[PDB]
């Protein structure tokens, strides 16, 4: 999987 | 739920859910403190965010794990209970929404409530857009479009290449090209091009902002790997 | 809630849960199975235990988290969400101290369920018992030493030291003797002859009765450490 | 803290 946005 | 905690009171027990690990819980105090009516400052707006981002990434993460094991078995009890998940999901997501469409992006005026609200709406609907398989799935998928396509359209006019929600926001509607749309072309294209634009605008920063940038700048580094 | 659901369903949905890590919904299952009224297979009773284990070992991890943050400022709302959070977990706690008593324990008559349940009970106990600060705190504690003692007395009398439930009580005792009853060298002494005495039971064991033992040892070896 | 019985 692809990374979004996350702290 | 929440009506009789005072809003002040309301953030506070969120930020201490949050220090506890209680997602939901911090969901359930920022939603209450939404619907106290007013607008949400830059904290209490990361507040609602994570909670709610943490909420359905457990979701999320469950459904994959049964949607799994569905298609490998592929009695009714994994679909049965991967529907239930993918429902509890579904009103999560709709909760969200409907914080949003009562009335939080109505009264956003600024740049930075209104990119981040929208941001918000797009992620809500790429996750609606996950798990849809029927009628309407385009619709979602058009749904969350147009949210995050709006977002961009008001980032580029106000925010310069490097503010950290225009970066976030770049991120999040190339995933939704690569993974929801069937257009990793343009997901690609969108990570590179953000990428570079923040790179030549990193000179106009301090030492915390260019640390911020940078490390959104990271995930779109780690997604072009991934992709090409 | 589960009346409706047939028992060998709630069973496979408990595994699912489990596999998608769901406690709440596993533990949910797992309730349902009981009140269906049979007896509980070894699977099955581990399946119990292991939903609730990980429900109320979240909420004891979020409650530590937050009386540490209300020791330190010593508004309500840090007390008052505390008191939340303490509130869940002792009606978690009661829910299957509940299951236990009706009629889990009564119905079980082979060493091995009713040690099972008996240590379930001490542990719930123990758990209630962290959290108790007032009248009936004594009466907490001596409800966990009874549960305990019992399960130790039949584990004793019928079944070889290695056996990994006898091991496991024995490991949760010794951590109530130390952490709850405030007697350390009992906790102790109980770590260091159960682990002698299983120590000596090895030679008897199969290649993977000796892979399930020892690894329970190690824990005993490990408090040990910790404690001397 | 020390160990309960865990898996
Ligand atoms: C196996 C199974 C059957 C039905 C449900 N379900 C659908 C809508 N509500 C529920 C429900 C969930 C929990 C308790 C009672 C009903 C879910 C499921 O996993
Ligand atoms: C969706 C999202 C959330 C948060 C950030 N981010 C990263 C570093 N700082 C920030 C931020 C803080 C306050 C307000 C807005 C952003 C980025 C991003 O894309
Ligand atoms: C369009 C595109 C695709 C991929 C990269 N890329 C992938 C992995 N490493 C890199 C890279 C590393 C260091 C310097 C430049 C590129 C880059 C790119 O522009
Ligand atoms: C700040 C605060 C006040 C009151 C509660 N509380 C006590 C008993 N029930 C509740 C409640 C929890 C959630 C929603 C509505 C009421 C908890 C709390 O954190
Ligand atoms: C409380 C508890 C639970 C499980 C074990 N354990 C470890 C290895 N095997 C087992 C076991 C399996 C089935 C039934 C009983 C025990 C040990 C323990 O103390
Ligand atoms: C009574 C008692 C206390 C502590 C130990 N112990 C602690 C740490 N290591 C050991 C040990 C290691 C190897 C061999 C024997 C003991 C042992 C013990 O019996
Ligand atoms: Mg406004
Ligand atoms: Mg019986």
């Amino acid at each position: 999987r692809p990374s979004s946005w996350r702290q | 739920a929440m009506g009789s905690m005072e809003r002040a009171s309301l953030i506070q027990k969120a930020k201490l859910a949050e220090q506890a690990e209680r997602y939901e819980d911090m969901a359930a105090f920022m939603k209450g403190a939404v619907e106290k009516g007013e607008e949400l400052s830059c904290e209490e707006r990361n507040l609602l965010s994570v909670a709610y981002k943490n909420v359905v990434g457990g979701q999320r993460a469950a459904w994959r794990v049964l949607s799994s094991i569905e298609q490998k078995s592929n009695g009714p009890e994994v679909r049965e209970y991967r529907e239930k998940v993918e429902t509890e999901l579904q009103g999560v997501c709709d909760t969200v929404l409907g914080l949003l469409d009562s009335h939080l992006i109505k009264e956003a005026g600024d740049a930075e409530s209104r990119v981040f609200y929208l941001k918000m709406k797009g992620d809500y609907y790429r996750y609606l857009a996950e798990v849809a398989t029927g009628d309407d799935k385009k619709r979602i998928i058009d749904s969350a479009r147009s949210a995050y396509q709006e977002a961009m359209d008001i980032s580029k006019k106000e925010m310069p290449p490097t503010n950290p929600i225009r970066l976030g926001l770049a991120l999040n509607f190339s995933v939704f090209h690569y993974e929801i749309a069937n257009s990793p072309e343009e997901a690609i294209s969108l990570a590179k091009t953000t990428f570079d634009e923040a790179m030549a605008d990193l000179h106009t920063l301090s030492e915390d902002s260019y640390k911020d940038s940078t490390l959104i700048m990271q995930l779109l580094r780690d997604n072009l790997t991934l992709w090409t």
